[PDB]
């Protein structure tokens, strides 16, 4: 029911967040050509969930 | 694809022929339905191609207890269109009763032009949040579309009709009606007759005929939320990719509207960008935040410098998006259409999902309120008690929109990785 | 002299040289230490070059 | 950088009018506002950058029982600046009373003309010492600014009007609001009526319109003064920075005025500089000295021996500044503005803090002093009794004042290494 609606929500989320925040990251490396990475993160709320570097 | 037009409402027939008008302007028609030789774009979203070599528009008009839409009938055009949809009280029990007797035969005028159809796309409705005679029969209907339909997409586009404050019974109806928006649509227009009648008043000296311009505002904002699809464009010239990617969960779907020229009487995009934010420019209006905001620019401009535009609304650093979410703005273009004279081309608008109209939710939630607690101003007809005896479908329509605000606020917090 | 003075500027440009370079419009430099203010009183010898650059040009 | 004009009283409302009429003169804007083909300059220092495509001056007027506004309405010039801040007794009191009652709307018509701008760097108002409906009124309002905005920068233009003597209560209303001046402003721009009236009654035939010919001059003293912030010139392009050098303490902060043209119906820097030093170019007038000298000339000369001019006015060896600290005649230079024309284009300015206006204000201390020993020319209307029973103001005010005196023969003498 929700046994398996719950379960594969957590684990796509906490997935997700980590996969994503490791891209916007490892783009942070090259540069200009920075516009990308924080324009996706429109400086402030969602600076981040899990601190890089 | 192909998209059919549902106009019920003496407010919504009003603003659906005014879109109407303005799309016979637009469009290379006659007042007759006939293509002309000013036609080439897309003209199936609207317009079903006829036989007659006419492009037929599909438009269905429903009505209880007309009166306006007589003064619609003898016009050219409503001989523009006609398929055969043409059909012909001020509570919303009273209209939702109404809506009950006499489903049957315009539910045979909505399948009929279903299956009249090559292909379906949505139904979009023309409605007016408690209008009298729209109020009750569109949630009743609506509510019917959705039980019918469940392959296929609603959009409705509201006001609320209110002269700067104001009916004792509306709240009752809006809070009613907002229940079945929730949980019956998929996206919702919600537009302010306060504000725009007070940024018109302002802009112009139009007082008096507020009523006839605030149409012709309406009528350029839904063509301009269409334009992309009617005109050879790029992207989301389905309904439902349009839909999509403003709505993070479908009970926060009510999307704020925003409107670049103040009035219409040569520009880069990064001016009207930094405009467009600010609420001057908003017509209908803790701090409450934006979930997600989409815009839509439409002029003659050269776009090399949307990128260095973003450059610098970047790092102006104006707005934040939300902290669960790596969110962002999402951008479109598009060009203003010909066979219209606009003096500066340049026309923006934003469709944007915003947590601020859940303070207006609870603005009506207030009123409704004082009202339960009063009970002089529910006002007692019989058709209000003879539907519901107990009236516990307010009260559902209640904790169902507390639920909402609860969850608006939590969603603005970072209590959207937790449960609010 | 013309060669310099129709193909590309050579008097024109003078002028900026001595506007900017040696503050010779202090307009342009009062209010360049106005809105820049925090980004230089607070630490900016760990921040990339390129985003002073894009700074200086909206603020000219 | 932008910089908000409050205009109030009749003598501040009309010099505001005469101003305003000049720069409309001066810049390139017509009597409708929109900006012209002539205009480029700076025009953000006065004029709000409208929508219109209009540079429409930031000129807020008050008034208190207005006459003389109605004249100045039906003119071209009253519809050149509207931004909606137009608004519709004869004692300190009176008016004090009469601005409480009335200072929420007129607060809120500051408050909107406030955030209206994109920033804000001072408010200057124009005033009339004892003026009548000016005063009481602008005493209270400018407490109320002071209090309200301690961010903000207050800059006070003030004229003492009287016919080479006079009434018996403006000792009274220039006592007070000298208290107010003293406390609630950051520069004080004090003029004589009756030197500018008898220098003006010398330089030409005009005795009867000698008000008109005064405004013309006020208003070239305040254009030459902010000439500086409105075309693009190098130094104190704010207000504060040209505010900050002359004041050593913020109680000597009254400055004294100069003029060079006698009448206006190709010289040196050299001749202008030992001109103005003299007293026949003053035209606000032990032995009183200065503590600081700015001086401000604009003119079409060719500027590089305005080093030999200060070698050669150092060593004529004409004045001295001040013991305790090391000052200096501070000058900048400027361009007189085309679009009027002007026979003989050098025109100096000065702007001088010096003790000598103490003794005018010892002046003024002098007759109240005796009006308040006779007390049979206060008056006795029931505003004064009701505003203070006590009339203990007037000895705040008198014990304030009288330390300014002493502040200011302490610091004419080496007594500001030591206190008084």
């Amino acid at each position: 029911l929700v046994s398996g609606f719950e379960a594969t929500i957590n684990k796509f989320d906490k997935n997700f967040s980590a996969h994503l925040l490791d891209l916007l990251a490892r783009l942070s490396i090259y540069s200009g050509m920075a516009s990308v990475i924080s324009r996706l993160d429109f400086n402030g709320f969602y600076t981040e969930r899990l601190e890089r570097l | 694809r192909e998209i059919i037009t549902l106009q019920l409402g003496q407010c919504g027939n009003q603003i659906g022929f005014e879109f109407w008008k303005q799309l016979c302007a637009e469009h290379g028609i006659s007042p007759e339905g006939i293509v002309e030789e000013f036609a080439t774009d897309r003209k199936d979203v609207f317009f079903y191609q006829a036989d007659d070599e006419h492009y037929i528009p599909r438009a269905v008009l429903l009505d209880l207890e007309p009166r306006v839409i007589h003064s619609i009938l003898n016009s050219p055009y409503a001989k523009l269109y006609n398929p055969e949809n043409i059909y012909l009280g001020n509570n919303w029990a009273s209209g939702f009763s109404q809506g009950e007797k006499i489903h049957e035969d315009i539910f045979d005028i909505i399948d009929r032009e279903a299956d009249g159809s090559d292909s379906l796309e949505g139904f979009v409705l023309c409605h007016s949040i408690a209008g009298g005679t729209g109020s009750g029969l569109g949630s009743y209907l609506l509510e019917r579309l959705n039980d019918r339909y469940p392959k296929k997409l609603v959009q409705t586009y509201s006001v609320f009709p209110n002269q700067d404050e104001d009916v004792v019974v509306q709240p009752y109806n809006s809070l009613l009606t907002l229940k079945r928006l929730t949980q019956n649509a998929d996206c919702v227009v919600v537009l302010d007759n306060t504000a725009l009648n007070r940024i018109a008043t302002d802009r112009l000296h139009i007082q008096n005929p507020s009523f006839s311009q605030i149409n012709q505002l309406v009528s350029t904002i839904m063509s301009a939320s269409t334009t992309t699809l009617r005109y050879p464009g790029y992207m989301n010239n389905d309904l439902i990719g349009l839909i999509a990617s403003l709505i993070p969960t479908p009970r926060l779907h009510f999307l704020m509207t925003g409107y670049t020229p103040l009035t219409t009487d040569k520009t880069t995009v990064l001016d009207v960008m930094r405009r467009l934010l600010q609420p001057k420019n908003v017509m209908v209006s803790t701090n409450h935040c934006y979930i997600a905001i989409l815009n839509i620019i439409q002029g003659e401009v050269d776009p090399t410098q949307v990128h260095k535009s973003l450059q610098r609304i970047r790092e102006r650093k104006l707005a934040n998006f939300i902290p669960w979410g790596p969110a962002s703005i999402q951008v479109a273009l598009s060009r203003k259409s010909p066979y219209l004279p606009s003096a500066h081309r340049v026309s923006g608008l934003m469709m944007a999902n915003h947590t601020s109209i859940s303070s207006l939710f609870e603005r009506t939630c207030r009123q409704y309120d004082k009202l339960r607690k009063r009970e002089a101003f529910l006002e007692q007809f019989r058709k209000e008690d003879m539907f519901k005896d107990n009236f516990d479908e307010m009260d559902t329509s209640r904790e169902i929109v507390q639920q909402l605000i609860d969850e608006y606020h939590a969603a603005t917090r970072p209590d959207y990785i937790s449960w609010g | 002299l013309d060669v310099l003075n129709k193909k590309y500027s050579l008097l024109d440009h003078m002028q900026a040289m001595r506007r900017y370079l040696l503050l010779g419009q202090g307009d342009f430099i009062r209010h360049l230490m106005d809105l820049l203010k925090p980004e230089l009183v607070r630490p900016a010898t760990t921040l990339y070059q390129h985003n002073l650059t894009g700074i200086l040009e909206t603020a000219v």
